[PDB]
């Protein structure tokens, strides 16, 4: 249909690295500024990343320096490498559209689960 | 360049008098869809006759084949109600315009898709105190309110939420938005509430304004409304001494606090209403130059410049009898309010290309810098008695 698809996430260990990707169909991530999102079992969703479609990208704080956002345009996916996880990153991880963001549309999210 | 995507005949539902008329309508692709007198034969579109974002529902009462189009514009929902002889018809025209506004909002979303930047980041009713009913109307209704964490007033707008589903503007003059938010059946906006009081009542006490108070106040107005103008391309239509308010230093704020009443009493106040509103002919800018024209005959003169009890007898003064001025007017302040009234809006000042500025060039404001205008650099020839934001003088 018309949906983004987040995949990749599951249990891991503090430090470890993780690689999200969410695979766009009827979208065309080339033309949109794209975000990774998370959000935890009480709190607000968090911006986590963004890239535009120029291809700068742009980190909220907790996370600058241990994940990269990045845009593959072959396969219409974006990407979160995830490097050097902390137990406050557990979450369920969401990518999505400005257009999206704004109407609250999401994709199924995936879950990421660090501790030790 | 705004290619015409359907054309033709429809009945359009009057508000004032003939309750239907046939009017010749373009839907155009930028999504304006305006109604004539007469198919035309060739001034920059007006927001107000926009699709854009509609919904658009099909009915059968009280004509057969009627169908109307709904529009939320800035804090007020606005209906546009239509009748076509077959329902054929009804469908050409409904699909036309959905495809029109679907079409706009397509590009509009893959455009700001494409542009937003770090733009990508992710208020109830509790918080406040009902004070005073300000208006009803058929899709909502304006209150008075306390906000009890500040103990600050302001007007609230409230919508039924199943008829509609930081843009702010810097004008100094036209009622801000303070909050925009919703519940589950209602959509809110909080906007800002002048308490100097209501100018109706400061000139009802006064019986009449200084031609110089007069020209202070209506210097305002027409900064106001050139912003609206030609900033956000809309028209007010809604300009009567009511509708305008000072705030705690004398300075003129216009309220947004109208709605309408088609379907709950006339939508707006009949002797402020211009003539080719009353006729529902095509209207653009110069509806709001009348409507000053009205407002500073009324500060200058201490009287409407037509009434009667009878609102039939009342549209007929303003559409046919001349205007008459107190012995005491000066010809300046004549000049200007005869250019504001003329009844066609193709005679009238700043009805022509160049809207405001044909006012501002105006002798009876000769001196005033429009500048220092928008600044609030004007000292305000009357300073209100409330010495704080929060005083309720001019309420209780
Ligand atoms: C039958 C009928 C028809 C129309 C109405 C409502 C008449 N217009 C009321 C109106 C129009 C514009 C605005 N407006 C303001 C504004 C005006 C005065 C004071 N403060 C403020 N903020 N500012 C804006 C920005 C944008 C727009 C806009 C309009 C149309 C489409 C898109 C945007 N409008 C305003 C306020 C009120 C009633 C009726 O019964
Ligand atoms: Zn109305």
């Amino acid at each position: 249909q018309v949906q983004l698809q987040e995949s990749g996430g599951g249990l891991v260990q503090a430090g470890g690295s993780l690689r999200l990707s969410c695979a766009a169909s009827g979208i065309d991530v080339r033309i949109k500024t794209m975000a990774w999102y998370r959000q935890a079992p009480g709190k607000q969703r968090e911006l986590l990343a963004s890239v535009l479609v120029s291809g700068s990208t742009n980190y909220a704080d907790p996370v600058k320096g241990r994940f990269t956002i990045s845009r593959d345009n072959a396969k219409n996916t974006v990407y979160l490498q995830m490097n050097k996880l902390i137990p406050d990153d557990t979450a369920v991880y969401y990518c999505n559209t400005y257009g999206r963001l704004r109407r609250d549309v999401w994709g199924p999210g995936t879950q990421v689960t660090v501790s030790s | 360049d705004v290619a015409i995507v359907k054309e033709g005949w429809l009945h359009k539902r009057g508000k004032y008098i003939k309750t239907w008329r046939p009017r010749y309508f373009l839907l155009k692709n930028d999504g304006t869809f305006i109604g004539y007198k007469e198919r035309p034969q060739d001034e920059a579109p007006l927001n107000n006759f926009s699709v854009a974002q509609c919904q658009l529902m099909k009915t059968e009462r009280p004509r057969p084949n009627t169908f109307i189009i709904r529009c939320l514009q800035w804090t007020t929902v606005i209906e546009r109600t239509f009748h076509v002889e077959t329902p054929e018809e009804r469908e050409e025209w409904t699909t036309a315009i959905q495809t029109v506004a679907d079409g706009l909002k397509k590009q509009e979303e893959e455009e700001m898709d494409a542009s937003a930047e770090h733009t990508d980041m992710e208020v109830t009713m509790n918080e406040f105190e009902y004070l005073k009913l300000l208006g009803k109307g058929t899709f909502g209704k304006v209150i008075l309110v306390k906000e009890k964490a500040t103990g600050r007033y302001y007007a609230m707008k409230i919508l039924k939420k199943e008829v509609i589903v930081l843009q702010n503007s810097r004008h100094p003059f036209l009622t801000a938005l303070k909050y925009s938010f919703q519940t589950h059946d209602r959509l809110c906006f909080v906007m800002e509430y002048a308490n100097g009081g209501e100018l109706f009542f400061h000139l009802s006490r006064e019986r009449v304004f200084s031609e110089d108070r007069a020209r202070f106040y209506g210097a305002e107005i027409v900064s106001a409304l050139d912003y609206l103008h030609s900033e956000k391309n809309v028209v007010y239509r809604d300009l009567k001494l009511e509708n305008l308010m000072l705030d705690k230093d004398g300075h003129i704020k216009i309220t947004d606090f109208g709605l309408c009443k088609e379907g709950i009493t006339f939508c707006g106040t009949p002797e402020y209403l211009a003539p080719e509103v009353l006729e529902d002919n095509d209207y653009g800018r110069a509806v709001d130059w009348w409507g000053l024209g009205v407002v500073m005959y009324e500060m200058m003169c201490g009287r409407l410049p037509f009434y009667n009890q009878d609102h039939e007898k009342l549209f007929e003064l303003i559409l046919m009898e001349e205007i008459r001025f107190p012995r005491t007017l000066g010809p300046e302040a004549k000049s200007l309010l005869s250019g504001l009234l003329k009844k066609d809006p193709k005679q009238r000042l700043g009805g022509g290309s160049e809207d405001a500025k044909e006012i501002m060039q105006h002798r009876f404001f000769a001196g005033i810098v429009w500048q220092h205008v928008y600044e609030k650099k004007l000292s305000p020839p009357f300073k209100p008695q409330v010495t704080s934001e929060t005083d309720t003088r001019y309420f209780d």
